[PDB]
RNA sequence: GCAGCCGCGGUAAUUCCAGCUCCAAUAGCGUAUAUUAAAGUUGCUGCAGUUAAAAAGCUCGUAGUUGGAUCUUG
RNA sequence: AAGUCGGAGGUUCGAAGACGAUCAGAUACCGUCGUAGUUCCGACCAUAAACGAUGCCGACUAGCGAUCCGGCGGCGUUAGACCCGCCGAGCAGCUUCCGGGAAACCAAAGUCUUUGGGUUCCGGGGGGAGUAUGGUUGCAAAGCUGAAACUUAAAGGAA
């Protein structure tokens, strides 16, 4: 591979690279609206939350902090833009 | 590695200044030693009085009798052992006669198979030893 | 051996010191 | 060949799929990665047959560009490609080396089997590594039927194909001989070739 | 002369006009008669060193002589070959044959102004063999070869009239000295200079052009 | 000359290892440098397994084994001929003999 | 090389690698000069035309000779661009 | 101790590669042929050469010898090797194709072919061999 | 730590040319690098390079032409005059016919030939040939 | 006795003592000592430190040394 | 680690030492004992083939299969375990004509006469000699700093 195109890399390899070693660094994280089955309000939470987020009114717990992406509870939506 | 900086002149100058002393040639010619221990005291030649004729064994593998003379320097009283270079020139050197001796060729080093003799006879009785060896001068 | 020569040296330093302290 | 007359036909796909030329094993080379399509669930890599054909024509163009057909040397040390290189030599007029390659036929001029070819087609880059390395001391290009794990230490034209199966290695020599004759003009490319691909295949001693 | 290789048959039959055709295609020269056919007129050889190497056997020492021969036409072509044989005459004879098969084209340039024929090296090249490295440096037209006696014999036979030379390593090893110098001379015509940036116009190889004559 | 890349011991990225004693001579040898050999042999050898089996009180009693993990220093492992000196290229072979 | 007056003073102009622009030395026996024949755009037969590529021994030895020829064939329209 | 020297074997192979048509499976016939087509200074050497020729002649009739190379013998054995079945082994009625291979052909113009039979992809990636 | 950015920029180019690469990715970019690559590009030693903006130091992807033998830096950046410019031409440049020594003068970044035509000295950044 | 160095001499010494002859510089030519180049064997240019002499047992740390990118281009 | 001082403890082992063997002699190897020590606490010592005989930081220059930790998303099996990949970190391995080197060998010991990323320590033929002397540290043993006269044409590395 002597003539590999560095200015126009395939999107399958840019997502493979580390979030810093990419052509232009971009986070692997995102935000998401969590809708608990008990209430109707949606809460915008971070994927790698690292804190114990709660819904408005203290209905239940939305996600739990982990070493990576936060682990959501049962019956929740995510993947917003 | 080395320091390549714009303001490292003192660091480089002091490093070379202190590392030159590890060079035995530079350190020998930049200290009080090796100049007072030198019997000539920094001179190329020196006159002395022949104390006695001495034969020095040639080192291995050679085997011969090096005809030398024990000389006492007049300038400082030190007793050295020169070397009568040519063949049979020891017979020209009398007893208690003034002779001009010089280095053997190397700077304070023993030349050839002779163990420690680092000097050689040049003149004798104010007459050069090369003129007596060739018969152009007498006495 | 370089270690026993080192041991003979330290046994010689200890003698030169005691011989030097006697005339101190 | 980027033309419509040189495209892979449907009859060529049914031969490649039956011979298993698209199955190249579990190991992969970093210089053969461009020819691989996708790795299956059982570790076997799939060779891109579209890129296999383009490298196959590119090899045929390099063979027909040699005026004297005897200046092309086809070599196969492994028995699976010994019959395939002897039939290729009779069809193309090349000098075959199917037995044991004596080290010195390219550099030692006083040898009996000393040759000076202009192109060196190789069945396996590993089984035939000796003529590859010896084709470096003399300015001789080389073509090889490189597998997924085959090295390209001196291969100038690598044809990505399964050079392990007998029906696959025999077909790659049948496809190349068919294309060399089509570019020379011996066969018209309009009607199917008279030679059956099973002529180049290797026969086990228990069956022959 | 009965040619064995295809390259020797084309030279014998006057198909290849000069030696630069072989250098253009980087073809191996396996027959010394090919060299004597082009440069055999003004070719001069020199015995650099007769080096007796000994193999420790029960018969005291088995002395075998190795010779270093420098071959060059004194303009653009120089060669260096070594041969270790039992006899001194055979070692010299075999080294001359290897010194012909190793003849490389010597590229010569100018120092500053480009007037007349080239006199010095085109740029600074450094050849290495073992621990010895020999750097060739351009020099004015009247400077000459400022070098040791060993590289001077190689630089004069390579047509280099002027050259500044610097050598580092065990230059007392005439084998590694001459081979590093010959490596520095061989690095010419391979150093990409701005005057060689033009796209190369590919020609037909001697095996391709005369493929009908070779049948 | 560095005769071995691992210096004769399987220690990588590690300062000190606890030593053991060679079975022949009780000498301090590092655990990784020790030439270990886990020998599993029957208590009754083949020369005597026939008499012990026919004199047993049980219908089918399998003779036990001796699970002993032997440790050897470099010197004693070679005198006992459990490891031989190999060629300069054969030393790089890390596979156990068949 | 010129002589500042138009004259050419070099013995020969050496080739350059078609992949890395490296000058192919006179003793680089690992180098090759492969000719790839051209075909008629209708019948697909040899029309006495060919493209020439020279690859030095360095690019070959590192294993990039096959990928280089494949890319050089793209720029000349020999191999398809769906490759 | 019936091993033949390289003098006996080399001379026997050259006699075969040059006079294969004159030799046979009879020693006493080959003994007189080698006496004429080759000037052997000894009679014991001739009997050893002719006796090894008879041995090699019994091998030629069964196949090629790794030392003897006869042009008229290699061309005929290669000509008689032209064997093809009544129907090729490649044109099959049905062809098993992995679903991943089917997708490769889908990207090419050969998307849907009746000769293709997609097989069920086996679950579990147990292709690697256990270590140790 | 990266105490010099022009050093790692020219080192990646010099190593990519030795490997026969067509393009090289200079990860840290700067004004001195872009003007250094321009001096090499005006003389035809490298192709067109594309600066990549990422709201940080920035990256550059240089197109390699294969005409470059070696590019390097001279650290530290010594003060070079006109009378002392011929000394560096004999130690760094491979010949008096080609090769350039890049200088950062008050008139901008240029090679030693343009610095002599403009008759202005300065500091030395690096060389290429 | 020669021999700066490697060495030469133990009865045919191309090396010593000499004859002859030859070579080198030349009205100059040797010797001793210091010094410069040779020495990239003192290093800025420009050396070395796995095994040839060599990187502190390891870490912290002041002075010292050296320090990302960015601000008027076209 | 050994050693030193003061307490506690001293099973095993074991300098020293004794005795028994072997030998021409053993004051050694081997055997039977056994002091200090080995163990613990406090205070010293600051030296190791303290080794990867390879300073630290940073960039770049090949591939492959494993492995430790974390993270990521994918058939399937199992009640997290396993399977298949990717990313970062790390201990290593191997194949290579990347290159380097005197070579052994080294993905670094590469990017070095095409010589300059930053910086510390340090080497200058082999001996004398890590000696003498002075200073300093320590209860001591010794640590650190550290010469010269003189002697020598080799010493040494890899193969
Ligand atoms: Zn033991």
């Amino acid at each position: 591979p002597l003539a590999k195109d560095l200015l126009h890399p395939s999107p399958e390899e840019e997502k493979r690279k580390h979030k810093k070693k990419r052509l232009v660094q971009s986070p692997n994280s995102y935000f998401m609206d969590v809708k608990c089955p008990g209430c109707y309000k949606i809460t915008t939470v971070f994927s790698h939350a690292q804190t114990v987020v709660l819904c408005v009114g203290c209905s239940t717990v939305l996600c739990q902090p982990t070493g990576g992406k936060a682990r959501l509870t049962e019956g929740c939506s995510f993947r917003r833009k | 590695g080395k320091c390549r900086g714009l303001r490292t002149a003192r660091k480089l100058r002091n490093h070379r200044r202190e590392q030159k002393w590890h060079d035995k040639q530079y350190k020998k010619a930049n200290l009080g030693t090796a100049l007072k221990a030198n019997p000539f005291g920094g001179a190329s030649h020196a006159k002395g009085i022949v104390l006695e004729k001495v034969g020095v064994e040639a080192k291995q593998p050679n085997s011969a009798i090096r005809k030398c003379v024990r000389v006492q320097l007049i300038k400082n009283g030190k007793k050295i052992t020169a070397f009568v270079p040519n063949d049979g020139c020891l017979n020209f050197i009398e007893e208690n006669d003034e002779v001009l001796v010089a280095g053997f060729g190397r700077a304070g080093h023993a030349v050839g198979d002779i163990p420690g003799v680092r000097f050689k006879v040049v003149k004798v009785a104010n007459v050069s030893l090369l003129a007596l060896y060739k018969g152009k001068k007498e006495r | 051996r370089a270690k026993w020569r080192k041991k003979r040296m330290r046994r010689l330093k200890r003698k030169r010191r005691k011989m030097r302290q006697r005339s101190k | 060949g980027g033309l419509d007359v040189l495209q892979m036909k449907e009859e060529d796909v049914l031969k490649f799929l039956a011979a298993g030329t698209h199955l190249g094993g579990t190991n992969l080379d970093f210089q053969m990665e461009q020819y691989i399509y996708k790795r299956k669930s059982d570790g076997i890599y799939i060779i891109n047959l579209k890129r296999t054909w383009e490298k196959l024509l590119l090899a045929a163009r390099a063979i027909v560009a040699i005026e004297n057909p005897a200046d092309v040397c086809v070599i196969s040390s492994r028995n699976t490609g010994q019959r395939a290189v002897l039939k290729f030599a009779s069809a193309s007029g090349a000098t075959p080396i199917a037995g044991r390659f004596t080290p010195g036929t390219f550099t030692n001029q006083i040898q009996a089997a000393f040759r000076e070819p202009r192109l060196l087609v190789v069945t396996d880059p590993r089984a035939d590594h000796q003529p590859l390395t010896e084709a470096s001391y003399v300015n001789i290009p080389t073509i090889a039927l490189c597998n997924t794990d085959s090295p390209l230490r001196y291969v100038d034209i690598a044809i990505p194909c399964n050079n392990k199966g007998a029906h696959s290695v025999g077909l790659m020599w049948w496809m190349l001989a068919r294309e060399v004759l089509r570019m020379r003009g011996t066969i018209s490319r309009e009607h199917p070739w008279e030679v059956m691909p099973d002529l180049y295949f290797y026969r086990d001693p228990e069956e022959i | 002369w009965v040619p064995v290789t295809k390259l020797g048959r084309l030279v014998k039959d006057m198909k290849i006009k000069s030696l630069e055709e072989i250098y253009l295609f980087s073809l191996p020269i396996k027959e010394s008669e090919i060299i004597d056919f082009f440069l055999g007129s003004t070719l001069k050889d020199e015995v650099l060193k007769i080096m007796p190497v000994q193999k420790q056997t029960r018969a005291g020492q088995r002395t075998r002589f190795k010779a270093f021969v420098a071959i060059g036409d004194y303009n653009g072509h120089v060669g260096l070959g070594v041969k270790c044989s039992k006899e001194v005459a055979t070692a010299i004879r075999g080294a001359i044959i290897l010194a012909k098969l190793s003849i490389v084209p010597v590229r010569r340039g100018y120092w500053g102004n480009k007037i007349g024929k080239p006199h010095t090296v085109p740029c600074k090249v450094t050849g290495r063999c073992g621990s010895v490295l020999v750097r060739l440096i351009p020099a004015p037209r009247g400077t000459g070869i400022v070098s040791a006696p060993v590289p001077k014999k190689l630089l004069m036979m390579a047509g280099i009239d002027d050259c500044y030379t610097s050598a580092r390593g065990c230059t007392a090893t005439l084998g590694n000295f001459a081979k590093a110098t010959f490596d520095a001379i061989s690095k010419t015509y391979s150093y990409l200079t701005p005057d060689l940036w033009k796209e190369t116009v590919f020609a037909k190889s001697p095996y391709q052009e005369y493929t009908d004559h070779l049948a | 000359t560095k005769k071995r890349r691992n210096n004769g011991r399987a220690k990588k990225g590690r300062g000190h290892v606890q030593p053991i004693r060679c079975t022949n001579c009780a000498r301090c040898v590092p655990k990784d440098k020790a030439i270990k050999k886990f020998v599993i042999r029957n208590i009754v050898e083949a020369a005597a397994v026939r008499d012990i089996s026919e004199a047993s009180v049980f219908d089918s009693y399998a003779l036990p084994k001796l699970y002993v993990k032997l440790h050897y220093c470099v010197s004693c492992a070679i005198h006992s001929k459990v490891v031989r000196n190999r060629s300069r290229e054969a030393r790089k072979d890390r596979t156990p003999p068949p | 090389m010129q002589n500042d007056a138009g004259e050419f003073v070099d013995l020969y102009v050496p080739r350059k690698c078609s992949a890395s622009n490296r000058i192919i030395g006179a003793k680089d026996h690992a180098s090759i000069q492969i000719n790839i024949a051209e075909v008629d755009k209708v019948t697909g037969r040899f029309n006495s035309q060919y493209k020439t590529y020279a690859i030095c021994g360095a690019i070959r030895r590192m294993g990039e000779s096959d990928d280089s020829i494949m890319r050089l064939a793209k720029n000349d329209g020999i191999v398809s661009k769906n490759f | 101790g019936r091993v033949r020297t390289k003098t006996v074997k080399k001379a026997a192979r050259v006699i075969i590669e040059k006079y294969y048509t004159r030799l046979g499976n009879d020693f006493h016939t080959n003994k007189r042929v080698c006496e004429e087509i080759a000037i052997i200074p000894s009679k014991k050497l001739r009997n050893k050469i002719a006796g090894y020729v008879t041995h090699l002649m019994k091998r030629i009739q069964r196949g090629p010898v790794r030392g003897i190379s006869i042009k008229l013998q290699e061309e005929e054995r290669e000509r008689r090797d032209n064997y093809v079945p009544e129907v090729s082994a490649l044109d099959q009625e049905i062809i098993e194709v992995d679903p991943d291979t089917k997708e490769m052909l889908k990207l090419l113009d050969f998307g849907g072919l009746s000769n293709l039979q997609v097989t069920q992809p086996t679950v579990g990636m147990n292709f690697k061999t256990p270590r140790g | 730590v990266r105490m010099n950015v022009l050093a790692d920029a020219l080192k990646s180019i010099n190593n990519a040319e030795k490997r026969g690469k067509r393009q090289v990715l200079i990860r840290p970019c700067s004004k001195v690098i872009v003007r250094f690559l321009t001096v090499m590009m005006k003389h035809g030693y490298i192709g067109e390079f594309e600066i990549i903006d990422d709201h940080r130091a920035g990256k550059i992807v240089v197109n390699l032409t294969g005409r470059l033998n070696k590019c390097g830096v001279i650290s530290p950046r010594f003060d070079v005059q006109l009378k002392d410019l011929e000394k560096w031409q004999n130690n760094l440049l491979p010949s008096r016919q080609f090769g350039y020594i890049v200088l950062t003068t008050s008139a901008g970044i240029m090679d030693h030939e343009e610095a002599r035509r403009k008759h202005t000295g300065g500091k030395i950044l690096g060389f290429f040939f």
